[PDB]
């Protein structure tokens, strides 16, 4: 339910290709995206379970 | 790598792929048991893949070796990105041949204008997504500190350098981090960060390896 759960995923300026999860409010579920490795925002989780626990229902 | 070309099988023998169930970063082999990469590529459970060309198909020259230790620079700053360098020790020594070889560390820093070779399995599109099967290469010049600082005001430290083209179209991108920037047969940089990829007036930023040579040598010897 937090506001950060509604923010779009942020890849950031670093150039890694790390697969992370973000809550997609439009679809009502946690989806994957590419994280660059630095300066993560809060809607960025290492697993679907962590993502659902923190943002589920937002 | 955006705007590059296909390197050719095993033509960059020091290039490695860091795998955590999939390719997430590159690295450079500096001796039979050590790899240098970016600090932001630190992850647990890293498997280092050497001798790769097509990263999605076993071709016969690969060596898959797990990391036994990952040492991030003690001064790495995850906010400013200063000191973005990491050393990875392989659990067992790799077998060095023509397809798997180490790259030498530099004895001096490279100057603006020097042409270097950047490689990796990162995204090949500046807008959109396209991850290649085979290793991509790019020749790009090192840029002056002045121009680098004008492109990224207040973000460039003495441990970074810019390389690329101001007109855009050619750059390193997501999936290339940790990979090499080799100039005149020496490892001068590590793919680090930038504002997007291949954008006009925003060249890629790389870790300046020449500033860490003594640290690298001593750390490898004491671990
Ligand atoms: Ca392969």
């Amino acid at each position: 339910r937090p506001d950060f759960c509604l923010e779009p995923p942020y890849t950031g300026p670093c150039k890694a290709r790390i697969i992370r999860y973000f809550y997609n409010a439009k679809a009502g579920l946690c989806q994957t995206f590419v994280y660059g490795g630095c300066r993560a925002k809060r809607n960025n989780f290492k697993s679907a379970e962590d993502c659902m626990r923190t943002c589920g229902g937002a | 790598i955006v705007g590059g070309y296909t390197c050719g099988a095993n033509t960059v023998p020091y290039q490695v792929s860091l795998n955590s169930g999939y390719h997430f970063c590159g690295g450079s082999l500096i001796n039979s048991q050590w790899v240098v990469s970016a600090a932001h590529c630190y992850k647990s459970g890293i498997q280092v893949r050497l001798g790769e060309d097509n990263i999605n198909v076993v071709e016969g020259n690969e060596q898959f070796i797990s990391a036994s230790k990952s040492i991030v620079h003690p001064s790495y700053n995850s906010n400013t990105l200063n000191n973005d360098i990491m050393l990875i020790k392989l659990k067992s020594a790799a077998s060095l041949n023509s397809r798997v070889a180490s790259i030498s560390l530099p004895t001096s820093c490279a100057s603006a204008g020097t042409q270097c070779l950047i490689s990796g399995w990162g995204n090949t599109k500046s807008s959109g997504t396209s991850y290649p099967d085979v290793l991509k290469c790019l020749k790009a010049p090192i840029l002056s500190d002045s121009s680098c600082k004008s492109a990224y005001p207040g973000q460039i430290t003495s441990n970074m350098f810019c390389a690329g083209y101001l007109e855009g179209g050619k750059d390193s991108c997501q999936g290339d981090s940790g990979g090499p920037v080799v100039c005149s047969g020496k490892l001068q940089g590590i793919v680090s960060w930038g504002s997007g990829c291949a954008q006009k007036n925003k060249p890629g930023v790389y870790t300046k390896v020449c500033n860490y040579v003594s640290w690298i040598k001593q750390t490898i010897a004491s671990n």
